């Protein structure tokens, strides 16, 4: 998965 | 609320007690508690807030995403039909995930947006309500998956309009939200090329601003562009 | 019971898919409630509720030694008074894990101990049950402490006798019986001397009978021999 | 703390 915050 | 007993300062005091016993759950509750007090968050209480429903909300991300690769797998041809437990145990962790991205969202319109009016504030908040409606897309199938599609958009936009013209390029919110919106545009709309184009942007114009910042701020700031980087990377 | 409705067998395959999504808190939920059902367990069944529970009890203990530790570090000379949210929060934490407890020790009394009698079973669940006590003994302080840890030894005894007189050495139930019991000893007793002679003789006596294995058996005895050899480095 | 299983 791609990063998130 | 079970927490209408307890004093708001007692509730954020646990809240950061529960995050270092890493009970997350029930540093979500606390913040719940605090929350409905009904005064408006300092910036470490509105940090508190989002710590707390990430890791519950991740946890139930990370399972709902095993059970549903072990339906799919179940509903291929070739499969042995394994009844019905799968899905209506997907349909459970589902249900409960929903709870919590509906539990979210209600608090941010009942009131924290209203009364958010500096950008640190209205941003953030904007940002988790794009965030949790980002959730709930993960999982619709229905007549409203365009429509939470769409909530998620919108949210996001006003966040970014207002990012734009009242917080510089390296600020941390605005850069976390514009990572985040970046995954929503590649992941669930189906727009690969905004996507991208929206993290190269924000990296770009985050490094031209470096040279503002202390060391400290630095760091915050390169940390998230890091991320972009990795997404871009990913995608590239 | 909640999972009153539930086939059996549809709680034991939520169970498994429970544990592929690390949901132990369901896992458990499920697995009491095959239990309830009033039928013996198999082997696998038996292991599906010992790992569900103790992975939810494991996380209690973490987040009450993390949570006990602040208090005391609030209780020392030159503390800051924080106000008793720290005892609070300690002590909510404590009841939910001794309610964890006392619903396993609940499904071993009614009614998995009574109608266990091949060793495999019975010694299973008496080693469960002294994990139990040992766990409330752990944060037990009232009149009941010595009677709370006289429990967990007399149910771990009474499995030792058992295994010792109808298992091989090198059993892994009995080994890790043996592991356990040595780790009462050591701290929960004030009784290393016994625990590190307990985990000695275990050590070698399994060691002499690892020839009669094969290699599957034979692995699955030494990764247990390998933690008796950690604790006696530990401890000596 | 001490191994167990
Ligand atoms: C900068 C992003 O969030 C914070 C700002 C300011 C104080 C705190 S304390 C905290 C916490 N996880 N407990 C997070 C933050
Ligand atoms: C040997 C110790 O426990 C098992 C014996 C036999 C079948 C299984 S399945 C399983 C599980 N964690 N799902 C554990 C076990
Ligand atoms: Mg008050
Ligand atoms: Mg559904
Ligand atoms: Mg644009
Ligand atoms: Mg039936
Ligand atoms: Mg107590
Ligand atoms: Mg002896």
């Amino acid at each position: 998965f791609p990063a998130t915050v | 609320g079970a927490m209408g007993s307890m004093e708001r300062a007692s509730l954020i005091q646990k809240a950061k007690l529960a995050e270092q016993a890493e009970r997350y759950e029930d540093m979500a509750a606390f913040m719940k508690g605090a929350v409905e007090k009904g005064e408006e968050l300092s910036c470490e209480e509105r940090n508190l807030l989002s710590v707390a429903y990430k890791n519950v909300v991740g946890g139930q991300r990370a399972a709902w995403r095993v059970l549903s690769s072990i339906e799919q797998k179940s509903n291929e041809e070739g499969s042995e039909e394994k009844g019905p437990e799968v899905r209506e145990y997907r349909e459970k962790v589902e249900t409960e995930l929903q709870g919590v991205c509906d539990t979210v969202l209600g608090l941010l319109d009942s009131h924290l947006i209203k009364e958010a009016g500096d950008a640190e504030s209205r941003v953030f908040y904007l940002k988790m309500k794009g965030d949790y409606y980002r959730y709930l897309a993960e999982v619709a199938t229905g007549d409203d998956k365009k429509r939470i599609i769409d909530s998620a958009r919108s949210a996001y936009q006003e966040a970014m309009d207002i990012s734009k013209k009242e917080m510089p390029p390296t600020n941390p919110i605005r850069l976390g939200l514009a990572l985040n919106f970046s995954v929503f545009h590649y992941e669930i709309a189906n727009s690969p090329e905004e996507a991208i184009s929206l993290a190269k942007t924000t990296f770009d114009e985050a490094m031209a601003d470096l040279h503002t910042l202390s060391e400290d701020s630095y760091k915050d700031s390169t940390l998230i562009m890091q991320l972009l980087r990795d997404n871009l990377t990913l995608w590239t």
